[PDB]
């Protein structure tokens, strides 16, 4: 019970483990709102 | 654009803008800030004349204007001629209009073209800038023919640039893509799409007509090119 620590799952992150579930959540995201522009400077 | 010179013991310092909100507001070309220094150097300061081995040598006021007077009596009519330059002021101008007109000339001709085609210099607003510079802070959609403003005249193309980002102006642009400051829309190079557009084909005739105050502006460097009147 409170004796388990069981927060172990970040013991084996490597550099890269942001960007990949960033990269498996694109998929799940709605559409992104428009401003009309391509840029601030357009 | 209008400037204060500065001066010390009869020297001239330097170039400072000075405030006309409707010309320049508040700026000064760098060509117009910088150039001064070209005042002390390869000045011409006394009057010279041709001598026997052809080379020129300095003389006194009175020697050159009479021997110009010579030959200024001497022939007369269509042989006499003028050309002006760039930075000549209306006073010397309608000097030698008038010294010409009392040869009975017409003969005065300035580096620049303008093509004399139909209305020609008749009417005053057919070689003018009728939107004023102010006037770009008001339209909606502006049309550049054949003109680099960045360089041909700073001041102008600071004003479309403000209006640009302040009141959402639309440029485009019909000639070399230059760098202007600002995204524009290039429609192309070739003149024929001048035509083009007076025809309806391109769909920037859609757009000029959907504007409420419209701009085409056009640039004496493209009336240089011999085509200047179509």
């Amino acid at each position: 019970d409170n004796s388990t620590y069981r927060n172990l799952q970040h013991h084996e992150y490597s550099t890269y483990t942001f960007l990949d579930l960033n990269v498996e959540l694109s998929k799940f995201r709605m559409p992104q709102p428009s401003s009309g522009r391509q840029s601030p400077r357009h | 654009s209008n400037i204060v010179v500065s001066t010390r013991t009869g020297e001239v310092m330097r170039i400072l803008p000075r405030m006309h909100e409707d010309i320049n507001e508040e700026w000064i070309s760098d060509k117009t800030r910088f150039a001064y220094d070209g005042l002390k150097r390869q000045r011409l300061t006394q009057p010279m004349i041709r001598n026997e081995k052809g080379l020129l040598t300095y003389t006194t006021w009175e020697d050159a204007l009479s021997r110009v007077a010579g030959m200024l009596q001497s022939f007369q009519g269509n042989d006499v001629a003028a050309i002006a330059g760039g930075l000549v002021d209306a006073e010397a101008l309608v000097a030698l209009k008038d010294l010409l007109n009392r040869v009975d000339s017409d003969s005065l001709c300035t580096e620049e073209v303008f093509p004399t085609a139909g209305a020609g210099t008749d009417l005053r607003s057919n070689y003018l800038l009728n939107t004023t510079i102010a006037g770009v802070e008001e339209a909606d959609v502006i049309l550049l023919v054949g003109t680099n403003p960045r360089f041909e005249a700073p001041l102008f193309n600071a004003r479309i640039r403000k209006s640009w980002l302040h009141n959402d102006l639309k440029v485009a642009l019909i000639g070399s893509p230059v760098d202007l400051t600002y995204r524009y829309d290039h429609l192309g190079d070739s003149p024929k799409i001048l035509q083009d557009i007076a025809s309806g084909n391109h769909p920037f005739s859609q757009i000029l007509k959907e504007a409420k105050k419209p701009m085409v502006v056009l640039g004496s460097s493209a009336l240089q090119r011999s085509d200047g009147t179509a």
